[PDB]
């Protein structure tokens, strides 16, 4: 079982096969040099040891995850209510846009325009937050529920609950991953 | 190219290749290639640090 | 000062100079590709793909053009033998002009870096000197590379987004850009798969960028940074000659050998084809095609395609070249006009003979005409005086199928014997060795003198992987060794 | 170790053992020369004694058949083994030795254990220079004996029709292909084979001299006539008088060196250059890119019946090597050759 | 008359036709 | 005397800054080793595919290939 | 007595007095 | 003010081996490339 | 150590040395590769 | 399916282990207890 | 220890070295001469070259089938 982990964290499991996210110590290599107008030059010796990412891994996780969250449940559905496949979407709207059996105005080049700018800018404003807490979770608009009123660092588990649904939603659409060229 | 003439109508005529003094003469050459560079690069690579990587060691 | 020889190193201790050195030479060598693709289209002609074409030329860098779907020009022709009716923005010509304006942006850019050299980034935080994170930086340069090679692989090879490779039949006939399919089993390791290629560099680009975020995040061992030296920009140079000759073993040795990555419409037969009688066999596998479900044998030798009967010839053989012999495939033999058709050769008694070819090896070869059962009966023998096998006494005649000698017979033993001599040298052919002033002996195609080169440059970058190896494990005795060094004897 | 002290692994016991100085250092490069080199001589001394050639080519070329040093090797495999690496888990031997031995696949055996015990041997050479501390020129000297291995034993066969156009390992077997090289790509016409044949016997003649003027301008440091003893490795001047040798050669030659460092970087330099310009040539004939023709002469010479020069009769030896021997030579061929058309001058 | 293997045996001999299955 | 700062500087400058820095010890490289040998085998796969040395029921290797 | 300096003269003169009997017995082998 | 800055040095007997080498090197591919 | 002298060692091994190689130009002449 | 190129193929990268290993073996024997 | 001087003028060398030198001569000896070798190695005996099949120079004209072909070639 791992040490460094399971404390403020809805996972609190040791899984860990190999310790990705495990802290490790570092030693700081000096730089050789590289002057002609010496006589020999060294090839650098050890300066520093440094005692020494779970935060930044924490969000990592959550973002796959929600982004899969979307498309578990986004492709399931455009295959009930409408009637193609999930891999055939873009053959199909690059002919005739659509949503729900509704036509759509826009061109295809005009779709990379939209996306760039909007899905674009809405990443370039995620990551100008420089508090880890606040990256996985914000606050905000974001939560119109008010989730952030109630605790989840004792044995309430009121946050662990997307974590183990974005979980599977990256492995079921890794299980149509696998299914898409193959079968 | 006159030399060439030479040596093929001699390889005919005398079988050099399998003359021993020719045999010789070729260790002669190849030791003397393999020695000029045993020698030469022995010493070369046994200089005394004399000027810096700016400047030929051959200064 | 410095000798002529180590005058670049003054670049080996700031990188920003580095940016600006590598800068100039990607401006040259994409400045040579366009200028070479301008002096190829100004010299190439279109006018016959079936009996002169590109690889018959000269062309050197048109059939990598071709290679990757450009078979359009902005003077009318293609590749395949008609008109375009839309070129497009990439032609020939505007990719010999996408170089040459890439070769200015990249020439005003090495200009700017050599300037600005003293940037801010290219100096460590809290040391304050130069320097350069090579375990990350080559963490960055391999993502970008199994990203392009991913990129390459799904969209540009297999037509998801781009236009697709050179795909030909196995005999060089009927040869287009279409996109491939991915092949994932055991075939994709066949490299007569053009499928393989796409496979390829998706599955090496996926891994390309999984090895890449490796490079990017973990750093290495202690151990494992001094014993390669980790903090030269020399042992990344050392390695990375060691993988560009590695690259061009690999790269001469499947243009050499044939490979889905080198046709044979763009750079012409290979040395194994003529040797393994790949075209001759396929030539008589049509013939008794036809002769079994009833046929003349003028109206079978018709049948075969002009183009295929020009594959199995000598000249058009990739190492049947010189050194010094330079220029075009036509600038030996003359341009091929048309197949004169297919000389078979009958002695006296009514049987039939079979010109011994010349093998690859031989600059001249004497001329022999074995039986079925492969038995000389016929030659044009060297001493006349009392001879037993000369076609005069033979009565070897000569009868051609197809081509421009159709149904013509030869009993003259001055003419036989000169078909005879051209018969060893393959399908026979009309040449002019006026349109270009023809030396009256071959040439090697561009299949051979890429390999000449990147063999050559493959050797001579084993040296300079053994120099720049050495000069970074021996790199703080370079100027010379200690005085009390002594100590190392009994 | 490493000024960090981290605690020794395997590696360290494994190190300092192989890095040992003993009768004969072996190294982390002994992994790799030993081994192969040993079954490289090993081979070559089995297959020279034992092995036949009756199969491969039609000739006998070991002591057991009846040949002596000259004429015995270990030949190359026959060309319908094409390009075949001849593994005695091959397609081919499928694990049969007695077999092995009789398609040619130890001539493979000798000549893949050999080129990696070339490489274990240069890196024995930066494994030494690492360990003494000293430059690395003994290594990149050896470049060029590997420049001449590669570019013959393996790259010109690969651009081939086979291994079978390899050069057997013999003495007489060398002699051939020597002579298959004139006869069929006229190798002496090659401007890198002259630029190789400028570096051996010009290293040939460094060596001599530079081996003679040091042995005549000596200092008389002693007073018996032998002057071999009037030295000691550990002395700081010099033992010959580079000044004499100098103002010697400067009036003999008209042109001497006056740098002992620039002398022996010389020496390195011209067999170094003389073999890589060669190996190059060698590389070019792997695709038939001869230096064979002179065009301009040809043209001239068969629209001029009279205009000889010693070139014309160059070419004219090497229509008689080419059909002479390829009856013989090439028996894969299968070319039988009626003895009025092969060439032929008057009464020979 | 003549099938493709001994046409191309007396006019090449290192055929690929004539190679394999050369055990007959 | 400090460096010439840039936007473009700024924005790359932490991909240029943890120069020198290793792991202790061996770190991956016994997990290197284990990719250098099945790439080592993979190698010697494809070489000898293309050598006609291990012969794979799947492949032509030929120019056959082409056709099917 | 198992050293290096023992495997490596023994590699090569124990394989090299059997080839020399072999070589011996062959200079005496008529047909 | 790049302290980088070196200068090449060609001595008369550097001169006269690469005026030799470049000569030589004419005198025998030239005859190739005349064909 | 010094138990027989070397240079009668360097005498007798050097003579069954030149004793096998006049037996390899011997064996030259005869049987084997001896054309007759 | 397997052919037995591929058998002894594959039966050659065992043999190849069980060579390249006993020759570390002996060097990590060696190494450790000396002999 | 032992410079290679004190080993050649040893007489416990040559209580050794004349007893397994003159039985590894012989081993070489009767390798060849029992005929062992024509068998290990599958060079043919002076009687073995031409069978009554072929009076000609063998030639393996087969890449994948040659280790049947030289069984035939050699008449086994
Ligand atoms: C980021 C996630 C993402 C993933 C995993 C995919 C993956 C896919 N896209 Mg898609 N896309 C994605 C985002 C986007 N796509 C497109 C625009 C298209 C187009 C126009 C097409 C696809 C097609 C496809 C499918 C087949 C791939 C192919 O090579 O078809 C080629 C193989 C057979 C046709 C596959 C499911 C193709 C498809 O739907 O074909 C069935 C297709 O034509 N995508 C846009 C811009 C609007 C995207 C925005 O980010
Ligand atoms: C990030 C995830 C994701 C992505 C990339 C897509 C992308 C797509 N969806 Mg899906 N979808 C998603 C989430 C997602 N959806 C979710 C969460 C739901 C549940 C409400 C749906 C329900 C859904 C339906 C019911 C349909 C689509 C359709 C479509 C396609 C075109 C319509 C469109 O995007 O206009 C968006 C315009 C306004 C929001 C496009 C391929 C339509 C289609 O034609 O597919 C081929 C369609 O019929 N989707
Ligand atoms: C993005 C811009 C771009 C584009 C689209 C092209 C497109 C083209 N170029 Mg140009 N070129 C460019 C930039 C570009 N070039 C630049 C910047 C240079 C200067 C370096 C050149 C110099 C150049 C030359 C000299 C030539 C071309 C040629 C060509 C044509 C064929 C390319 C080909 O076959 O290469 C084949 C490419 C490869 C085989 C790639 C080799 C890379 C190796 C295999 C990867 C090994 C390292 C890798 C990192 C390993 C890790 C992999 C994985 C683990 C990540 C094509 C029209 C050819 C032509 O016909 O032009 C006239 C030609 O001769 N180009
Ligand atoms: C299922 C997925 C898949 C598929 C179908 C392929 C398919 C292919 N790969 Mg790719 N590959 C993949 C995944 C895949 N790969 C992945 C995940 C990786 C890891 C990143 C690679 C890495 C890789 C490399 C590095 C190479 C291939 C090559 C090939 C080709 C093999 C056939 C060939 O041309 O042989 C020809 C190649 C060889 C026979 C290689 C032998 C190497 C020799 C020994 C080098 C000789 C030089 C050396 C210094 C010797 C000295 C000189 C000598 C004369 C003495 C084929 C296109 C090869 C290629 O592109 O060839 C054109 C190649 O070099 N692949
Ligand atoms: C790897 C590089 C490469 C390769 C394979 C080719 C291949 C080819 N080129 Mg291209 N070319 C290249 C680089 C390359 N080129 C570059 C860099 C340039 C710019 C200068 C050109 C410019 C160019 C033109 C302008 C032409 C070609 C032509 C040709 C074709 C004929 C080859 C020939 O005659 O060789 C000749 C080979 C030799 C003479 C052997 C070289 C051996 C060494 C290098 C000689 C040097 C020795 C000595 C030091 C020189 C001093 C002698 C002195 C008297 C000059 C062939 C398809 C011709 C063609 O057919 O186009 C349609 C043509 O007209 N090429
Ligand atoms: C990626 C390839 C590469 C790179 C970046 C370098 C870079 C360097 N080398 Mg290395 N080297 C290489 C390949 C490479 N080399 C190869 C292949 C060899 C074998 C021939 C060598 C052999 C070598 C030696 C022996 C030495 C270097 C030295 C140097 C340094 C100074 C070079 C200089 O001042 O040249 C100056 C060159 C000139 C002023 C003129 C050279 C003209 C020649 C004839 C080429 C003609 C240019 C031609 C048009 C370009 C075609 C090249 C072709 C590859 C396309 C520099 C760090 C030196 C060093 O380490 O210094 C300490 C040094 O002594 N190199
Ligand atoms: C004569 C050959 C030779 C020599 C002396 C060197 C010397 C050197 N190389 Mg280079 N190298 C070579 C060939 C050579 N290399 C080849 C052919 C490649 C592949 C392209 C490389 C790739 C390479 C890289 C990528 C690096 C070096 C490095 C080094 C240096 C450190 C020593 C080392 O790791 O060696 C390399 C080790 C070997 C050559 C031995 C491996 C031999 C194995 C055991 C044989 C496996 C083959 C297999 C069993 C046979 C089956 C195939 C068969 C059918 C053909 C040193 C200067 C490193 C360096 O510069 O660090 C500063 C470095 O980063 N080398
Ligand atoms: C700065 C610019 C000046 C620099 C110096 C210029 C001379 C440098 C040395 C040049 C050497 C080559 C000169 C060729 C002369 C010639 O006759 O060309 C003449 C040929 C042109 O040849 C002509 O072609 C015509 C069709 O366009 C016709 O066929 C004509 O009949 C034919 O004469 O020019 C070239 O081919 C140049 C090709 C250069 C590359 C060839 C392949 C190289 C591959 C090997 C690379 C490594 C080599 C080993 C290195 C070690
Ligand atoms: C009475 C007889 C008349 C004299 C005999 C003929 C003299 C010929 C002298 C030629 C000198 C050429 C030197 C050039 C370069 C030169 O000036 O060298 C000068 C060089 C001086 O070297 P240093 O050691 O003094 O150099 C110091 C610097 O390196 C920095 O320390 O001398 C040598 O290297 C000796 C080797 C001469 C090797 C001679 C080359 C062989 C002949 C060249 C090819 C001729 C082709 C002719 C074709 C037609
Ligand atoms: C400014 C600018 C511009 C322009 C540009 C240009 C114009 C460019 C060009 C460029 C170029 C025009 C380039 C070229 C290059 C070339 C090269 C680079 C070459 C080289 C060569 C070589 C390298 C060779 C080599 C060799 C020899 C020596 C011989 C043979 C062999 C070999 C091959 C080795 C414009 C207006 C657009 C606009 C933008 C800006
Ligand atoms: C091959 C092989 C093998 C086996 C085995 C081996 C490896 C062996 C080795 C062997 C050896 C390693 C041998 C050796 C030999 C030697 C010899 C054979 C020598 C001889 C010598 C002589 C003859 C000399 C003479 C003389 C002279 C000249 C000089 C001095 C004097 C006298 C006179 C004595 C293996 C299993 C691995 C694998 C497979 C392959």
């Amino acid at each position: 079982r791992p040490e460094w982990l399971d404390g403020s964290l809805p996972g609190d499991r040791g899984f860990d096969p190999l310790g990705l996210s495990k802290p490790s110590e570092f030693v700081v290599i000096g730089v050789d040099e590289n002057d002609q107008n010496a006589a020999k030059n060294n090839k650098g010796s050890v300066e520093a040891i440094v005692q020494a990412g779970l935060a930044r891994f924490r969000e990592c996780e959550l973002i796959h995850g929600r982004w899969a969250m979307l498309a578990c449940l986004g492709a399931l559905v455009a295959e009930a209510t409408t009637g193609v496949s999930w891999v055939e979407a873009g053959k199909v709207e690059l002919d005739g846009a659509s949503y729900a059996g509704l036509s759509l105005p826009f061109s295809i080049t005009q779709l990379i325009w939209i996306e760039v700018i909007l899905v674009g800018g809405a990443e370039f404003y995620r990551n100008s937050e420089t508090n880890p807490e606040k990256r996985c979770y914000p606050g905000g608009v974001f939560d119109p529920l008010k989730l952030a009123s109630e605790d989840e660092e004792r044995a309430f588990r009121l946050k662990t609950a997307e974590i183990k649904h974005a979980r599977l939603a990256m492995v079921s659409f890794f299980g149509y991953g696998v299914q898409a060229l193959s079968t | 190219s006159g030399t060439f003439n030479f040596m093929i109508v001699f390889q005919a005529e005398h079988n050099i290749l399998m003359h021993p003094f020719h045999m010789l003469g070729v260790a002669g050459v190849f030791g003397g290639s393999l020695f000029s560079a045993m020698h030469g690069s022995l010493v070369t690579s046994s200089l005394i640090r004399e000027t810096t990587e700016n400047e030929s060691a051959n200064e | 000062g410095l000798p002529w020889y180590r005058v670049h190193t003054v670049v080996i201790n700031d990188p920003g100079r580095l940016i600006s050195v590598h800068l100039m030479h990607t401006a040259l060598v994409s400045g040579w590709a366009g200028s070479m693709a301008l002096f190829e289209i100004s010299v190439f002609d279109p006018s016959d793909p079936v009996l002169n074409p590109m690889w018959r030329q000269g062309m050197f860098v048109l059939p990598f053009m071709t290679r990757l779907g450009i078979t359009q020009s902005w003077g009318g022709w293609t590749i395949s033998g008609e008109t375009a009716t839309n070129p497009g923005i990439w032609s020939y010509e505007g990719v010999a002009a996408a170089h040459i304006i890439l070769s200015g942006a990249l020439f005003l850019a090495s200009v700017w870096h050599w300037t600005y050299w003293d940037l801010e980034l290219f100096r460590d935080p809290r040391t304050g000197k130069t320097a350069l994170d090579l375990p990350k930086i080559f963490g960055i340069h391999l993502f970008l590379s199994g990203l392009l090679c991913f990129g390459f692989g799904a969209f540009h090879v297999t037509g998801v987004f781009g236009p697709g490779i050179w795909v030909s039949d196995p005999y060089g006939l009927t040869g287009r850009v279409q996109p491939v399919a991915p092949s994932w089993g055991a075939d994709g390791f066949d490299p007569y798969n053009p499928g393989g290629i796409a496979s390829h560099h998706i599955a090496a680009g996926i891994l390309g960028v999984l090895a890449g975020l490796f490079h990017l995040c973990v750093r290495p061992s202690i151990r494992l940074y001094f014993g390669l030296s980790m903090g030269s920009i020399e042992t990344v140079l050392s390695s990375s000659i060691a993988a560009v000759f590695w690259a061009a073993f690999v790269v001469a040795g499947t243009m050499w050998y044939g490979s889905a990555a080198t046709p044979i419409e763009l750079f012409g037969p290979t040395r194994y084809q003529w040797d393994q009688g790949f075209f001759q066999q396929e030539i008589q596998k049509r013939v008794q095609a036809s002769l079994a479900e009833g046929a003349s044998l003028s109206d079978a030798w018709s049948r075969i395609p002009e183009k295929l009967a020009f594959y199995d010839y000598i000249g058009n053989n990739p190492a049947k070249g010189g050194l010094f012999r330079t220029g075009a495939m036509n600038s030996g033999d003359g341009i091929a006009v048309g197949w004169l058709g297919h000389a078979s050769f009958k002695d006296q008694e009514g049987r039939e003979l079979f010109v011994r070819r010349m093998p690859t090896f031989f600059e001249t070869f004497p001329v022999l005409l074995l039986d079925k059962d492969g038995i000389v009966r016929a030659d044009v023998p060297f001493r006349k005086a009392e001879s037993k096998y000369s076609i005069e006494q033979v009565g070897v005649s000569v009868t051609f199928y197809g081509g421009e000698l159709d149904g013509l017979t030869f009993t003259d033993p001055a003419t036989v014997k000169k078909y005879a001599r051209k018969a060893q040298l393959g399908e026979i052919f009309e040449f002019d060795r006026s349109t270009l002033q023809s030396d009256g002996v071959f040439r090697s195609s561009p299949r051979g003198w890429f390999t000449f080169g990147h063999v050559c440059f493959a050797l001579l970058f084993f040296f300079g992987h053994i120099w720049h190896g050495a000069r970074t494990i021996f790199r703080d005795v370079f100027a010379g060794i200690d005085d009390d060094i002594n100590d190392q004897v009994e | 170790i490493g000024t960090y002290q981290e605690k020794r692994t395997w590696f360290d016991d494994a190190d300092d053992w192989l890095r040992q100085d003993r009768f004969v250092f072996v190294g982390w490069s002994g992994l790799l020369l030993f081994p192969c080199a040993y079954f490289a001589l090993g081979g070559w001394l089995t297959g020279t004694t034992f092995v036949t050639s009756w199969y491969t080519h039609g000739l006998a070329t070991s002591y057991l058949e009846g040949c002596n040093f000259l004429t015995a090797a270990v030949s190359t495999p026959a060309n319908s083994m094409a390009h075949s690496l001849l593994f005695v888990w091959g397609p081919e031997a499928q694990g049969d030795f007695t077999r092995w031995c009789q398609l040619g696949g130890l001539w493979a055996f000798v000549a893949l254990h050999g080129a990696f015990g070339l490489i274990g041997f240069m890196l024995r050479q930066f494994e030494i220079a690492r360990s003494v501390n000293l430059r690395p020129y003994n290594a990149i000297a050896f470049s060029a004996p590997i420049a001449v291995f590669v570019s013959v034993f393996l790259i010109y066969p690969l651009g081939q029709s086979g291994w079978f156009f390899a050069p057997s390992f013999g003495v007489a077997a060398i002699f051939r292909f020597i002579l298959f090289f004139q006869g069929f790509h006229n190798w002496t016409l090659n401007p890198f084979h002259m630029m190789g044949v400028a570096g051996v016997l010009g290293a040939a003649l460094l060596c001599a001299i530079h081996g003679a003027t040091v042995e005549n301008t000596l200092f008389e440091d002693g007073d018996g006539a032998n002057t071999f003893r009037a030295f000691n490795p550990t002395q700081a001047e010099e033992t010959y008088s580079m000044v004499t040798a100098n103002r010697f050669w400067s009036q003999i030659f008209g042109v001497a060196f006056s740098n002992k460092r620039w002398l022996h970087f010389f020496m390195l330099l011209v067999p170094v250059t003389g073999l890589w310009m060669s190996a190059i040539g060698v590389v070019g004939l792997a695709l038939n890119l001869r230096a064979y023709d002179f065009v301009s002469q040809e043209i001239r010479a068969a629209e001029d019946p009279e205009f000889e020069t010693f070139y014309t009769k160059n070419i004219l030896l090497n229509e008689g090597i080419r059909a002479w021997m390829a009856a013989q030579d090439q028996p894969h061929e299968r070319l039988v050759f009626p003895e009025e058309v092969l060439p032929r001058g008057n009464a020979l | 008359v003549t099938l493709a293997l001994d046409k191309d045996d007396p006019a090449k001999e290192d055929s690929v036709k004539g190679l394999r299955k050369d055990i007959n | 005397e400090p460096g010439l700062v840039t936007p473009l500087g700024t924005l790359l400058r932490p991909l240029n800054s943890e120069a020198g820095k290793v792991l202790p010890g061996w770190g991956t490289t016994v997990l290197m080793a284990v990719f250098i040998l099945l790439f080592a085998a993979f190698l010697l796969i494809i070489l000898e595919i293309y050598n006609s040395s291990l012969i794979l029921d799947d492949v032509s290797m030929s120019w056959e290939t082409l056709a099917k | 007595i198992f050293t290096v300096r023992w495997l490596a003269i023994h590699g090569i003169a124990v394989p090299t007095i059997f080839f020399l009997g072999a070589i011996t017995a062959m200079q005496f082998i008529q047909r | 003010p790049n302290p980088n800055k070196q200068v090449v040095e060609l001595n008369r007997t550097s001169l006269y081996w690469g005026l030799l080498l470049i000569f030589v090197l004419a005198v025998l591919f030239s005859s190739y490339i005349f064909n | 150590t010094g138990r027989i002298p070397l240079w009668l060692v360097g005498t007798v091994v050097g003579t069954l040395a030149i004793g096998l190689l006049a037996v390899f130009f011997y064996g030259s002449y005869v049987g084997l590769g001896s054309s007759l | 399916a397997v052919t037995p190129s591929l058998k002894n193929f594959l039966g050659s990268l065992i043999a190849g282990a069980t060579v390249l290993g006993g020759i570390a073996l002996a060097i990590t024997a060696v190494s450790k207890f000396d002999k | 220890e032992r410079p290679f001087s004190d080993i050649l003028t040893s007489i416990r060398y040559w209580v050794i070295h004349s007893i397994t030198v003159p039985a590894l001569f012989i081993a070489g000896w009767l390798f060849v001469s029992t005929g062992l070798a024509y068998d290990v190695f599958g060079t043919p005996r002076p009687n073995e070259y031409f069978t009554e099949d072929r009076q000609e120079a063998p030639l393996i004209t087969d890449r994948f089938n040659a280790l049947e072909q030289v069984k035939k070639l050699s008449g086994n």
